């Protein structure tokens, strides 16, 4: 039986980060634009989009 | 030593994570959020991992009757006799260590873990997990017999010693907060509260940076500035529900308790069947007490195998 | 292939190379949330354990008792064994006595 | 949760128990096309009715 | 016959004799133990009912 390792997501405020390939089994990485993460205190970054 | 077995846990701290459904069909940021459930043991003793640790007091010291948990920016404390785990009825907590609860549970669909707040409130996190164990052997009994056979089967021990497997831990990120901003006529005031605070603002020029005291900036608005706690000298579990800090580098590893061990565990002998003879045939009367597996084959050239799950008398 | 036996394979227990094919498709996070969603076909090993079939233990012909570690079959009754023997002269008795 | 009988109980002034029980076959099926048990953290929103 | 109707028979309710055939078998007690293990076919009357 396998296990799926997922690390904590990366969030960048007012910036774009591209991710590069790696030599791991079934490595899958993606980048998404226009996100407004929330937390238990409030907003995370100024940049709305 | 047992207290010396906690040498690692001096470097960690509880955290707050997102329960999608946390008691009343509502999403909440709970301090007892469930992360993963492991059920590799054949006996069927579930191991549960959740945000709050057990065995450390808020002063970071050994105590077996006390639980430390995250609340706001602080670490509050609760009693251990207020811990409940349940699938459908009430469950039995066999052991517990830090980030892990080792329990045994009846069949059900959902799993709920709840503790008591310092204000005598109840905090619960509950998820979906199809649990339905079948004991080793060829019979699905429910309670050990007082006469039977011993079969090898695998369980989780209570030893806290070093184990091969490990859990990664990293540096906690900045925690946004808004209750650290106040208005004074035409200026904004931020309070340190005893922790380093990072601020960004757009009013004027050169109003960005970090502080350890109560600052006041003139001609600014509440909705125009961001403040966040920044110190975070402790460690935190890497969880997919808390954003990762700027540094993409792993910070450390911590051993997990309760390894997997091979023990002997008990099964009952089925009742002998009733045999009726015949001309090159036999008739078997089967009187089961539990669902039992019945198989037969012939010792010739080509065998006529058969096997089935007998439940009622046949 | 994903979902069946052999979803992940390794040449030996201690090998450092692993081949996996399980359809790890990622999805966009929901607005106003901090999480990572993913859809993955369940482990093929558990499925195979669920409906493996019938073992050779309860099917082998000729009453062949199957055991493991090492893999072997015992009390398999088939054929005949030729025996060649060389006897000393001290195991017989003379005609006179 | 799913069941067959519904019972409502209170306590009394003298610390007695007063409960009454009726029969009600209750098994609720969530809206949509999936027979789930607990809410997920990533899914779809569907119109649905409750008590305010 | 054991397991079926009429495994225990009596001429009347008040009769002092009884005919029983239920395949009672005793087993050797487990080591380090004090008990009495027995195997016996379930009551035929309940099966008939
Ligand atoms: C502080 O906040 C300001 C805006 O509130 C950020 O400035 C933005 O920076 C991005 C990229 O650097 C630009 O695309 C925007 O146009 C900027 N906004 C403005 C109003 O100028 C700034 O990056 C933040 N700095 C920190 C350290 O958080
Ligand atoms: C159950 O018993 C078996 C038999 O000893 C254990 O299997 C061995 O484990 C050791 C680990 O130190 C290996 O070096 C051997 O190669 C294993 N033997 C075989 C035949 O595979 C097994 O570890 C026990 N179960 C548990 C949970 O420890």
């Amino acid at each position: 039986e396998y296990k799926t390792v997922v690390p904590s997501p990366y969030v960048k405020c007012c910036g774009a980060s591209e991710c590069s390939t790696k030599e791991k089994p079934d490595y899958q990485c993606k980048v998404y634009t226009g996100v407004y993460p929330f937390m238990w205190g409030g907003a995370y970054c100024f940049c709305d989009s | 030593s047992v207290s010396q077995h906690f040498n690692v846990y001096k470097a960690t701290r509880p955290y707050i994570a997102y329960c999608a459904d946390c008691g009343a069909g509502h999403s909440c940021h709970s301090p007892v959020a469930i992360e993963a459930v492991r059920s590799e043991a054949t006996d069927g003793m579930l191991k549960i991992q959740f945000s709050a640790q057990i065995g450390i007091d808020k002063s970071d010291n050994h105590d077996y009757t006390k639980i430390r948990y995250a609340d706001g920016h602080a670490i509050e404390n609760a009693v251990r006799s207020s811990l409940k785990v349940a699938t459908s009825g009430d469950c039995f907590v066999h052991g517990t260590m830090g980030h892990f609860i080792l329990a045994k549970c009846p069949p059900g669909e959902f799993l709920q873990v709840s503790i008591q707040d310092t204000r005598n409130a109840v905090r619960a996190c509950r998820i979906q997990y199809h649990h339905d164990p079948q004991p080793v052997g060829r019979e699905k009994f429910t309670i050990r017999p007082h006469y039977g056979k011993e079969i090898p089967c695998t369980t989780y021990q209570q030893t806290t010693a070093k184990t091969v497997e490990e859990i990664d831990m990293h540096m906690p990120p900045d925690t946004p907060d808004r209750t650290l901003l106040s208005q004074q006529s035409g200026n904004v005031k931020i309070t340190v509260g005893g922790k380093k605070v990072k601020y960004n603002c757009t009013c004027g020029t050169g109003n960005v940076g970090t502080t350890n005291s109560d600052m006041t900036i003139n001609t600014c608005l509440i909705e125009q500035c961001h403040v966040s706690v920044t110190d975070h000298k402790k460690w935190q579990f890497n969880s997919p529900f808390v954003p990762r800090a700027d540094e993409p580098a792993r910070k450390g590893k911590v051993h997990i308790p309760f390894p997997l061990d091979n023990i002997t565990c008990r099964v009952p002998m089925a009742r002998e069947p009733t045999v009726i003879h015949g001309k090159r045939e036999v008739t078997l009367h089967l009187h089961p007490d539990h669902p039992t597996l019945f198989s037969y084959r012939t010792l010739g050239e080509d065998p006529q195998y058969h096997e089935e799950w007998v439940t009622a008398a046949v | 292939q994903p979902g069946r036996f052999g979803d992940i394979q390794s040449r030996t227990v201690e090998s450092n190379d692993l081949y996996a094919n399980t359809a790890l498709k990622l999805a966009r996070p929901s607005p106003g949330m901090v999480h990572v969603p993913y859809t993955q076909t369940p482990s093929g090993f558990k499925y195979w354990l669920k409906e493996k079939g019938t073992a050779l233990n309860t099917k082998a012909p000729f009453g062949c008792q199957i055991k493991t570690n090492p893999v072997r079959a015992m009390n398999c009754a088939v054929g005949n064994i030729p025996v060649s023997m060389n006897l000393p002269d001290s195991a017989f008795t003379r005609i006179v006595e």
